[PDB]
């Protein structure tokens, strides 16, 4: 009986484990998915600000 | 429910924004007011998807229309259904574009798009669970072309894990006489590539040839080839508009027509422009695409089709099942059951039944090779590249917009010619 | 005691829910309204039928069910349906956004938000429970929902509950009613994913309801209408022996026994008979030996595959209605010296009966004649295991060019996930393999 307590108890144990591993390494992943996202976005901007200067150096 | 929020800009986004917003009214019973007068129940189910509905059962379009220019904003407001459209979603610049996509997208866009982005943000905070933008507008232009993909790019850094959807009117020869839209086209291509989730490849090459050849429509106006843009662009909606099963919202629809990122350009087609054999018979054939591009000459990756009006739904089953079978050359076989059918029971305006057609191809290739032509004899000359430097833009920025228009050709002919073992 | 609680998950768990609890209201006597004037003992009570259904002092009779959707118009249909009043709100969960056919959106990005919630309103059913036995969980495996919450639900039973059974109702997805293309991925992810935290799964195929419904029932172009109604008669014949009593009546947990010789082989097949049209039944009654021998016509699977080409590792008979036992001996005498009927070397042959005298019912307007009897096959069959290859082949078809899978990155998934879920089929293929072996 103590056995089936342990073997219950690790089941548990694993399966709240792999989980919560599963979730943390998604919200990462995600999160960095959106904010290569946002940087290749923010490089256009920058790029439009090099543009913009470049009119204005032009007269 | 799940609103989309919708842009026009430019001349050609207007006009054939205004005529979307016409069919879809009447498809859905509310007159140019904005109170409804129909008799169907499925009308107003998802009516929220387009309409915001204010006091008194007043349905206003979720619309934001945008230009460089005031002359097609009197116009609108002036034309039917013109009165319904929210006065404060009007966003008019008096300095106007003139076909230069760098005013459009660096100069004279840029000082208007923040009083855009403010519109964009009021509509869509009032939104109960926003699925994401859909933009009309032409490649060939300065506004629809350069400003409109400014505005993608700058709604995408706010609302990023939304879909960005655009009906991308491609330019031709046979239709505007302007000389420089290749360059248009391929700057906008290089954005729309990077930038949205699904785009619409509405050809006015192909636009023209229908009138022309099919409807022997001999020196064919706007007007005829919008009626087309307008009949399609209700048919590529249908899923959205009323109740279904079926790439009901714009993200499934993504994930049922897209299997890479970049190739998400689809060539819509319609029928009739009748038996349920030669409904679909029609909307398979090259001559009812709205892209100019023979779907003969590569693979279709996916396909959805819609049909609209009483039939029998066993048919409907048994014809897509016979084209398949009998075009199986033509479907990649490393994509198991890529053709999905949906059936709305409400037929369009005129019409007792109807077929529209969203394939995603490698032949569409043939539409950015043609583009390409036109772009590569044009940089070789280096024909009217000082207005395009003269607002701050470099030389690379046309070359990198070639080779990445190269790339979607070659990616999509990888894949054409792809097996499966 | 032995109180189920039902979970239905998704658009399919939620509308098979509909017909499931429609069908045993009608089963017991309950109303549309919760009232069951049969039912003396008002507030409470041990009978079989609250092993389903709880009571109020009121003496409304309520599901002990939870309908959860990412989206709200499956399950508001249910709020605004003829059986409204049946559930309390708070057993209707919706969320304002689905998971888009996608798996991580269900599992993560969608189904985080709203896991907790369901959780607590699962808890709260449990807690009325005095001896709760498990959980029977209904969903797709083709939509984000059905597959990608599903699986996350699953596995956060197993951390509240711990080995407390868990039985799926699984629908398994078939083309003539697919709703996306990505459904073989959903399917493999969600699969892998449950298998360590299921106990017993129910596979439907589609196609296999489709078909029956087309040839038995001369329905032209089957809806889920007419799917869920078929359905629902194999759920109610698996749940019966748990719902109402009798000295022939035999536990569905007994039939768990046999049906599950290792963790893994827990796939059983459904068979059902009579599935008939009332246009044919009239001037015919299907005796105990016809509807029996109906058992063993692949035609009459819930998944399509062909046991011709197997080995049994268990075969149970569920009846009910007018059946005697001697009548059931009678019929299987024959069809053991006419079928292809093989078990493993390992196991014993004998077939494992039970009976419930209630009779079969049909809803009104339904397409199923009403019968005398009727019976469900529950067999443990390798032949299973020709749905694990369709639908892995299908997987390695999109998967070796990565289709759709960016929608899966995007998400926050990893191509390991993909590959992780594949290798895992592929070894459980290979079990289905090993256990058919003969012994040395
Ligand atoms: C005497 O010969 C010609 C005289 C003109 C044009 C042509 C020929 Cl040959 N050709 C070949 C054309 O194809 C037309 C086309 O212009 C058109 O859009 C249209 C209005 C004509 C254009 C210049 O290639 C377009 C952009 C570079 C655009 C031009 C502009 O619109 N503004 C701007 O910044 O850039 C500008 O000022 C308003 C007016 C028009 C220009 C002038 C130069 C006439
Ligand atoms: N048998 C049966 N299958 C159904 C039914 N409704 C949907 N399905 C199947 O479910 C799968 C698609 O998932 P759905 O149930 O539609 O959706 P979901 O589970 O809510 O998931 P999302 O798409 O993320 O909303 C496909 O295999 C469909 O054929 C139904 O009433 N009966
Ligand atoms: N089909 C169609 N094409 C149009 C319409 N208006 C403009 N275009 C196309 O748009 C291109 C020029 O861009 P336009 O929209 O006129 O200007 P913009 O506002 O400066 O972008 C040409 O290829 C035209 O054919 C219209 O109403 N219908
Ligand atoms: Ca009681
Ligand atoms: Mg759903």
């Amino acid at each position: 009986i103590q056995k089936a307590i342990e073997e219950n108890n690790n089941f548990i144990k694993m399966a709240k484990e792999k989980l919560a591993q599963k979730m943390e390494s998604n919200k990462e992943n995600r999160e960095a998915h959106l904010a290569a996202m946002l940087e290749r976005l923010q490089e256009k901007d920058k790029h439009a600000e090099e543009v913009r200067k470049n009119k204005e150096l032009k007269e | 429910m799940r609103e989309i929020v919708h842009i026009q800009a430019g001349q050609c986004g207007n006009q054939i924004g205004a005529k979307f917003w016409e069919v879809i009214s009447d498809e859905h019973g509310i007159d140019p007011t904005g109170s409804y007068h129909g008799d169907s129940d499925l009308q107003l189910e998802r009516i929220n998807v387009y309409y915001n509905e204010a006091t008194g059962n007043k349905y206003v379009p979720r619309a934001i229309l945008v230009d460089l220019e005031p002359g097609t904003m009197d116009s609108v407001r002036s034309g039917p259904f013109g009165q319904i459209f929210r006065p404060d979603n009007f966003v008019f610049g008096q300095s106007g574009a003139g076909n230069n996509w760098a005013k459009g997208h660096y100069t004279e866009g840029a000082e208007l798009v923040d009083s855009v982005l403010d519109v964009v943000r009021k509509e869509s905070e009032s939104c109960d669970c926003l699925q994401g933008f859909q933009l009309t507008h032409s490649l060939g232009g300065g506004t629809g072309s350069g400003m409109g993909t400014l505005l993608i790019s700058k709604i995408r850094e706010e609302y990023p894990d939304r879909i960005m959807n655009t009906f991308s009117v491609m330019p031709s020869p046979k239709v505007s006489d302007t000389v420089v839209e290749p360059y248009n086209a391929t700057l906008s291509v290089h954005q729309l590539v990077e930038n949205t989730d699904e785009t619409y490849c509405i050809d006015n090459e192909a636009l023209y040839d229908i009138c022309f050849r099919t409807l022997k429509l001999t020196t064919p106006t706007y007007g005829d080839l919008n009626h087309l843009v307008s009949a399609t662009m209700s048919g590529v909606t249908t899923c959205l508009r009323f109740p279904g099963q079926l790439n009901a919202d714009l993200r499934k629809l993504a994930v049922n027509m897209v299997p890479f990122p970049r190739l998400h350009f689809f060539m819509p087609g319609f029928a009739p422009l009748l038996t349920v054999p030669e409904l679909t018979q029609q909307m398979f054939d090259s001559k009812n695409m709205m892209a100019a591009c023979d779907p003969r000459h590569g693979r279709y990756l996916t396909v959805a089709a819609i049909f609209r009006g009483r039939m029998s739904m066993k048919e409907v089953d048994e014809q897509m099942l016979n084209v398949q079978n009998k075009n199986s050359s033509y479907f990649v076989e490393w994509i198991p059951n890529n053709v999905k059918t949906a059936v709305c029971d409400i037929p369009p305006r005129g019409l007792k039944m109807s077929a529209t057609f969203i394939g995603n191809s490698t032949a569409i290739q043939e539409l950015f090779k043609r583009i390409s032509e036109q772009f590569t004899a044009m940089f070789r000359r280096k024909a009217f590249l000082h207005w395009y430097t003269g607002e701050g833009m470099d030389e690379m920025e046309f070359t990198e917009a070639e080779s990445n228009m190269n790339d979607l050709v070659s990616e999509y002919q990888q894949y054409q010619d792809a097996t499966a073992d | 005691m032995r109180e189920c609680i039902s979970i239905h998950v998704g658009q399919a768990g939620v509308q098979i829910g509909n017909a499931c609890w429609e069908l045993y209201c009608l089963e017991h006597g309950i109303q549309p309204d919760g009232q069951m004037p049969s039912d003396k003992t008002i507030g409470g009570g041990d009978d079989s039928f609250n092993t389903f259904f709880s009571e109020t002092g009121a003496g409304k009779h309520v599901p002990r069910a939870v309908f959860v959707d990412l989206e709200p118009t499956v399950i508001d249909e249910v709020r605004t349906g003829t059986y409204r009043q049946l559930f309390h709100p708070e057993q209707l969960i919706t969320g304002k956004e689905d998971a888009a056919n996608n798996y991580a959106r269900g599992h993560y990005t969608i189904g985080k938000e709203i896991i907790d919630l369901v959780l607590d309103r699962i808890r709260k059913l449990a807690d009325q429970c005095t001896g709760l036995q498990g959980f029977l969980v209904f969903h797709s495996f083709g939509g984000g929902t059905g597959s990608g919450f599903t699986s996350l639900l699953m596995e956060r039973l197993s951390v509240d509950y711990g080995k407390k059974s868990k039985l799926e109702f699984s629908i398994y997805p078939a083309p003539q009613v697919s709703t996306a293309v990505v459904e073989p991925y959903n399917s493999i992810l969600t699969t892998h994913t449950t298998l360590e935290h299921s106990d017993c799964a129910f596979m439907v195929d589609n196609e296999a309801i489709y078909d029956i419904c087309r040839r038995n029932l001369d329905i032209e172009r089957p809806t889920y209408t007419n799917l869920n109604r078929l359905i629902s008669q194999i759920v109610s014949s698996i749940t019966a022996s748990l719902r109402f009593d009798g000295a022939l009546n035999v536990d569905l947990t007994e039939f768990q026994t046999n049906l599950v010789p290792y963790p893994r082989i827990h796939f059983p097949l459904a068979t059902y008979a009579p599935v008939i049209s009332a246009e044919k039944a009239y001037h015919e009654q299907l005796s105990v030996a016809e509807i029996t021998n109906a058992c063993f016509e692949p035609a009459n699977q819930m998944v399509k595959c062909d046991p011709r080409h197997g080995k049994y590792m268990a075969c149970c008979l569920l009846y009910r209605g007018d059946v005697v036992p001697k009548d059931v001996n009678a019929a299987i005498a024959t069809i053991k010296t006419k079928r292809s009927i093989q078990f493993v070397d390992w196991c014993p042959t004998g077939f494992k009966v039970g009976i419930n005298y209630q009779p079969p019912t049909v809803v009104p307007g339904g397409d199923l004649a009403k019968v005398q009897r009727a019976v469900c096959m529950l067999s443990n069959t390798t032949a299973i295991a020709e749905a694990w290859a369709r639908l892995d082949h299908k997987f390695d078809l999109m998967y070796a060019k990565r289709a759709f899978v960016h929608w899966y990155v995007g998400e926050g998934m990893e191509e390991g996930e993909f590959s992780e879920a594949r290798e895992d089929m592929a070894a459980l293929e290979k079990d289905y393999e090993e256990v058919g072996v003969d012994s040395v």
